[PDB]
């Protein structure tokens, strides 16, 4: 629109989203709240070392990853690029012990200026802060030997937040120092330019230093306000908004020198100057729509004629989502935005580290909360070309011993066999359906059945004048002769008997309970008879067992007889207790109890 | 996921936002010391400034030099000691939950948890999930859903419209029946430019100063069903017609319906018209190319 | 204006009140019987009874919503009928039967005390809703004046055909069940406190049913020493029970996951089809009707700018029978974990269902794993 018609409504182009490329790479209050002083764990960049500058040789891609049980060690290895980027053949991963945990780890790459690349990457601990040289890998075996430009444990008991780099700048909760590194061997690091960015009311811990256009000048962050630093002059500003509706979030230098990349909240901004002293961009910017504070963002950056185009990833570690916007460098200093896509990943836990490296590829490594996997990911434009270990039911499943393997399998056979049972069994009483004798069953049955209901029905005129409770004792039943129940084999014709038995005890005070209405529960939908039960159930099963008729047969006359009422005397039973209990009450609860509201 | 269009529950982010400001009130307090009440967190977050059209920032310079170190671990707890205690005389009246809150911020920690993710009602829940698969929908092209999702939204009674977004570029790519999208907008712009705190960032706005979003998006948008065309002397009718002297960027459109319109004397008196315009539009924080782009088309006109 | 320390009366009222309301939605809407009528006045009147022969004017009483459904599901189980506590899950998170407000948006204007007291411990996520009737259990006896056992068997019927289980496994299941138990089950888990660490995660008597599910399909899965079920049917079984499509049941199960306390279930949100989606706002503009709480016809008009707005959608024993279907060709070491994968989904569905806790469940199928481990070995 702007360009568009500044010259003289779409957009620019259709509509193209995200897809992945999986593989993996290598293995190594608190409920409530985060530290902010823990950014990232790991990092991978190409580094250049001095045997790599002798000849024409564009140094190597290593990672460097926190390690240990309280992770405390330092891991630095290499990596072997070829159809899928891949940890080293020979793996050998040079590890070196830390006695503190480690905080942050950065490899600092740099300029294009220079012609060189880093030779060092550097560590924020809770207790020191160190920097690595590593000094001339060799193919020999691929190894990856790394020497220890000593730690400073501390000058100020106070943490340090960031690391920004030739150049080692730190920034202490308010406080910051420019400061050198050695030369190679065994004098450590020292510093004489200072500052502060300190603000009694800001709360968070985390701040955050990493300079701009490589001018020779940085940026120092909370999470109120955004403040530049000319250092080598004197020179300060606190650039132009400040802590009224939003809070810095994050912020990281999309990797060509003059070129900013700052999540608030609700707002991606591009700062990058546009002159050659340092800058604001309000050349405007999306926004991104949370509450979240642990909110992280990183850029990946494409090349292509016509355009110079940048990924932005908004993370969390809240939900494994990502959080992706895209922008584009025509280098007349022209940016615009497009559309916003977002993507999922997988169960429970979310990222720690998202770390980037007529279609688009874009890849990146991500690592999880609380899950030592380092996996690379790949995302292109179109298509034209679980494994459960969930410890806590594993755990549940595969239960140890020997003993307690043919244990289960030893119940199982159990069971099995008792089934076989249950099969020769019920058959020949499906042998006899609609026979004369599975009618002298279902008479003898019936009403020999209605000889012992009224046995017990006696016997709760006795404990009739009771008026303590209302429920009578173990009532509902086949009542006390069970082989009567299953020797029958046919739906309809006991569907019939418990209809002839309703109906034979109509002499009343006696319960009443409509089957229908509740098999309304059991399929979903109105159930008139007790047979067109056993029908659905029947069409399903069918479908499925064999034998279906006779399980089926089995398991609604199982349920028939769960469910066969013979609760305590009727209506007018209750009703005795009801005022009864009414009564010991005191006498205004008694006014308060309420039948028929409205 | 998504940020919710309705008033925050309300009961214990408020009392946490006391305790927050009070407990900021004094050791700022106690700092400027040594550098020599929902009215208290009023005062406490008041005494504080509350070759493209790009509508410049103010960038560094006349800002001064620098500040050497403040701030060592003896002299911060020495101001953090006493206020944390007196501290400890309402942290004594409010919530275990926000207890260990306020010691959590206070110690510097962050809270996982935001305010959406603890409202856990029913309705509000379920709206969260509604809001959330319009702007997931929208994402996914699928302006029809979409669709449904904002109107079944938009019904609830707890939603005020920060959604609007939503729908302009939502009836924008819909094309299919409803008033679209520049009635939307104008729309926006006729029933909140009248009087006729809490809820309010910058892209819903009173007509005091400036209402920014709908306004300038239903202008420049217009511009561009003028595009359609090659409507205009009625587009620069109706920005003709309000004073609103600030607004430069309405001046930049005000030019560039003058430009548009002078693609005989009369093109003469639209040429300089939009010559007249820019300079007046150099009245406010500028959206300039240069004097090139500006002119040099008023000179392809000129032949 | 309003009543000052003995709206005891006006409390009781009101929460009476709600309770014939929704019986009246459970008869009439339910088809339940008339009598259960009466089985709740028995046992609200034995509570009432109870905190009436309570003295202190200080309430100390706590009538949530939870002691509604718990003397719902009381008496609901006195009477032997197959509705369990997830029937009343899905039933009141679907807004089917009123629930989430003190007497709803239309009534009375009571201390806002007690107000507190009835919208407060409104949900029953974490297994609030058996510690409420386990609780209401102790505080008028279940053993003597009402029967306590559980309606089991339509229970495991409720769980094959939820799963698309072959209906060999409802006897397999109810043969482990006698085994542990010889089928004896029991409402109280009450010692009138908070206190308890050992013995007591698993004596709600459903909790342990489903514990007895999930583990009989481990073992009888991974040990068919016959070969009885292939090792590609735990497949196309979790592929059938993965398939999300559009019944009242699923969509319901969509509706309550709204609503559920853990991830993952609200990344389940994320993952709707656009029919679930649809049938969602079809049941937000139905049921999102029993919402809560000049310019305003010109929000009538404003509002009527943008349009508020041969069954597609097939039946539950229609999706079942279909599903059935799809894995109707019936007739090494890494089928482990088609049988991993199948239990955590079932899982996951009995959780969302019975509205407790992943580590809730798991404590329990734990523990009465080792409970059949121990009297096996
Ligand atoms: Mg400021």
């Amino acid at each position: 629109v702007q360009g568009a018609s500044l010259y003289c409504t779409l957009a620019e182009d259709a509509l193209d989203l995200h897809i992945v490329v999986k593989s993996l790479l290598c293995d190594t209050q608190d409920a409530f709240f985060w530290d902010p002083t823990v950014a990232n764990r790991l990092d991978s960049q190409y580094i250049q070392t001095a045997s790599d500058l002798r000849n024409y040789r564009d140094g190597t891609e290593i990672i460097a990853y926190a390690s240990g049980k309280t992770g405390s060690v330092l891991n630095i290895a290499v990596l072997t690029r070829q159809n899928t980027l891949h940890l080293n053949r020979h793996n050998n991963v040079t590890s070196i012990e830390l006695h503190s945990p480690i905080k942050s780890i950065k490899i600092p790459g740099a300029s294009e200026s220079i012609g060189r690349r880093s030779n060092l990457v550097g560590i924020i601990t809770e207790n020191s802060f160190q920097i690595f040289r590593i000094e001339s890998v060799h193919s020999r075996s691929c190894d990856v030997m790394v020497s220890s430009s000593e730690p400073l444990y501390f000058v100020e008991i106070d943490d340090l937040q960031v690391v920004d780099f030739q150049f080692a700048i730190i920034d202490i909760k308010g406080n910051w120092s420019i400061g050198r590194i050695p030369k190679n061997f065994n004098n450590q690091l020292i510093d004489n330019l200072h500052g502060t960015i300190f603000d009694p009311e800001e709360l968070s811990s985390w701040k955050r230093i990493e300079w701009f256009s490589h001018f020779q000048k940085i940026l120092v962050f909370d999470r109120s306000k955004m403040i530049e630093i000319d250092f080598m002059n004197n020179w300060q500003t606190e650039v132009v908004q400040a802590k009224a509706w939003s809070n810095i979030r994050d912020y990281k230098r999309i990797d060509d020198k003059n070129g900013i990349l700052l999540t608030s909240r609700e707002i991606i901004i591009v700062g990058a100057s546009e002159s050659n002293d340092p800058v604001r961009r309000i050349s405007w910017k999306h926004d991104l729509d949370p509450d979240d504070t642990t909110l992280r963002i990183t850029v990946q950056k494409v090349k292509k004629p016509d355009h110079i185009l940048l990924v932005a990833f908004v993370y969390s570690m809240r939900h494994k989502r990502i959080y992706m916007h895209v922008f584009s460098h025509r280098k007349a200093n022209l940016f615009q935005s497009l559309g916003c896509s977002t993507v999922l990943e997988i169960p429970g836990g979310t990222p720690t580290g998202i770390e980037t490296i007529f279609e688009l590829v874009v890849d990146f490594l991500v690592k999880l909360r609380n899950s030592s996997e380092v996996y690379y990911y790949a995302l292109s434009n179109t298509q034209n070309s679980i494994i459960v270990d969930h410890p806590e039911w594993a755990s549940l499943f595969n239960n140890a011993d020997e003993r307690e393997k043919e244990s289960i399998g030893a119940l199982v056979s159990q069971i099995k066999l008792k089934e076989r049972e249950r099969i020769s069994r019920v058959q020949n009483l499906i042998e006899h359906e609609n026979s004369h004798d599975e009618d002298k069953y279902l008479q003898d049955l019936g009403y020999r059945l209605s000889i012992a209901t009224n046995e017990l029905l006696e016997s709760w005129q006795k404990t009739k004048d009771e008026s303590i409770l209302s429920g009578s004792l173990s009532h509902s039943k086949l009542k006390n002769l069970l082989e009567n129940s299953d020797s029958f084999a046919s739906i309809p014709e006991f569907s019939s008997l418990l209809d002839q038995f309703f109906q034979y005890y109509q002499d009343q005070d006696v319960t009443f309970i409509g089957f229908e209405k509740l098999l309304h529960l059991f399929l979903h939908e109105d159930v008139p008879g007790l047979d067109i039960f056993y029908n659905k159930l029947l069409q399903c099963w069918v479908l499925v067992s064999p034998q279906a008729e006779l399980l089926t047969k089995e398991i609604v006359k199982d349920i028939i007889w769960s469910l066969a009422r013979l609760e305590k005397p009727s209506l007018f039973e209750p009703i005795q207790n009801e005022i009864s209990r009414s009564l010991s009450g005191p006498y205004q609860d008694i006014i308060s109890s309420w039948d028929m509201d409205d | 996921m998504f940020e919710v269009p309705i008033t925050l529950t309300n009961r214990k982010f408020a009392q946490r936002r006391k305790l927050k400001y009070q407990y900021i009130n004094y050791i700022s307090r106690r700092f400027d010391r040594i550098s020599k009440q929902q009215k208290k967190r009023r005062r406490e977050r008041h005494w504080r400034s509350v070759s493209f059209e790009i509508w410049r920032t103010v960038s560094s310079q006349n800002k001064q030099p620098i500040n050497k170190q403040k701030m060592t671990y003896h002299n911060f707890k020495k101001i953090e000691k006493i206020p944390l205690r007196k501290m400890e005389i309402p942290l004594l009246h409010c919530t275990k939950e926000n207890k260990l809150y306020f010691q959590s911020i206070s110690r510097g920690l962050e809270p996982l948890k935001t305010s959406t993710s603890e409202v856990r009602n029913y309705r509000t829940r379920h709206i969260v999930t509604l809001t959330d698969l319009l702007h997931l929908n929208v994402s996914r092209h699928n302006w029809s859903l979409a669709y449904k999702i904002f109107a079944t939204l938009i019904r609830i009674p707890g939603v005020q419209i920060k959604s609007l977004w939503g729908i302009g570029v939502e009836i924008l790519d819909n094309l299919s029946n409803s008033s679209s999208g520049l009635d939307f907008l104008q729309w926006m712009c006729q029933i909140y430019s009248s009087k006729s705190r809490s809820i309010v960032p910058p892209f819903q706005t009173g007509s005091r100063t400036h209402t920014a979003k709908f306004a300038i998006t239903y202008l420049w948008s217009s511009l561009i069903n003028c595009q359609k065309s090659m409507l205009i002397d009625k587009i620069s009718e109706w920005v003709l017609t309000p004073p609103f002297m600030e607004d430069a960027e309405v001046w930049f459109i005000y030019a560039s319906c003058h430009l548009l319109k002078a693609d005989i004397n009369q093109v003469i008196k639209h040429i300089h018209y939009v010559r007249t315009f820019l300079k007046i539009c150099l009245d406010k924080g500028g959206f300039a190319v240069p004097s090139r782009l500006i002119e040099n088309q008023l000179k392809s006109f000129e032949s | 204006k309003l009543i000052g320390h003995e709206a005891k009366l006006l409390f009781l009222k009101s929460f009476q009140f709600i309770l014939k309301r929704q019986i009246r939605w459970l008869i009439t809407e339910m088809r339940f019987p008339k009598e259960f009528e009466h089985v709740a006045k028995i046992i609200w009147l034995k509570i009432l009874k109870t905190i009436n022969d309570q003295p202190q004017e200080e309430l100390k009483l706590q009538l949530h919503m939870t002691s509604t459904i718990s003397i719902l599901y009381l008496a609901s189980t006195h009477l032997s009928l197959p509705v369990y506590t997830c029937d009343y899950i899905k039933w009141i998170c679907t807004a089917k039967m009123p629930y989430f407000q003190a007497s709803e948006i239309l009534r009375i204007q009571l201390p806002n005390y007690y107000v507190s007291i009835l919208e407060g411990s409104i949900s029953p996520f974490n297994g609030q809703l058996y510690n409420k009737i386990a609780l209401t259990c102790g505080m008028i006896h279940f053993k003597e004046f009402f029967n306590s056992e559980i309606s089991c068997q339509g229970l495991l019927l409720k769980l094959v055909m939820q799963c698309a289980l072959p209906p060999e496994f409802y006897f397999y299941t109810k043969q482990v069940i006698e085994f542990e138990e010889t089928d004896i089950r029991n409402l109280t888990l009450w010692e009138r406190t908070d206190e308890r660490h050992t013995g007591r995660v698993s004596n709600h008597a459903e909790l342990r049913v489903l514990s007895y599910f999930m583990l009989t399909i481990n073992w009888m899965l991974s040990f068919d020493r016959d070969r009885q079920y292939p090792l590609k049917w735990i497949l196309s079984l979790t592929e059938s029970l993965t398939q999300r499509t559009t019944t009242s049941e699923s969509i319901g199960r969509n509706i309550v996951k709204v609503v559920y306390p853990d991830k993952p279930t609200s990344s389940d949100y994320f993952q709707w089809s656009e029919e679930e989606t649809l049938e969602f706002l079809k049941w937000m503009e139905k049921q999102f009707l029993p919402t809560q709480t000049d310019q305003k016809i010109a929000r009538r008009k404003l509002y009527k700018i943008f349009p508020l707005d041969s069954t597609h959608q097939l039946t539950f024993i229609e999706d079942l029978q279909e599903r059935y279907a799809k894995q109707t060709p019936f007739f090494p070491p890494a089928r482990k974990e088609a049988i991993g994968r199948l239990l955590t989904h079932i899982a996951s569905q009995l959780l969302v269902d019975f509205a407790i806790s992943k580590e809730q469940l798991k404590d329990c199928i734990s523990r009465i794993k080792n409970a059949c481990l121990h009297r096996m070995n």
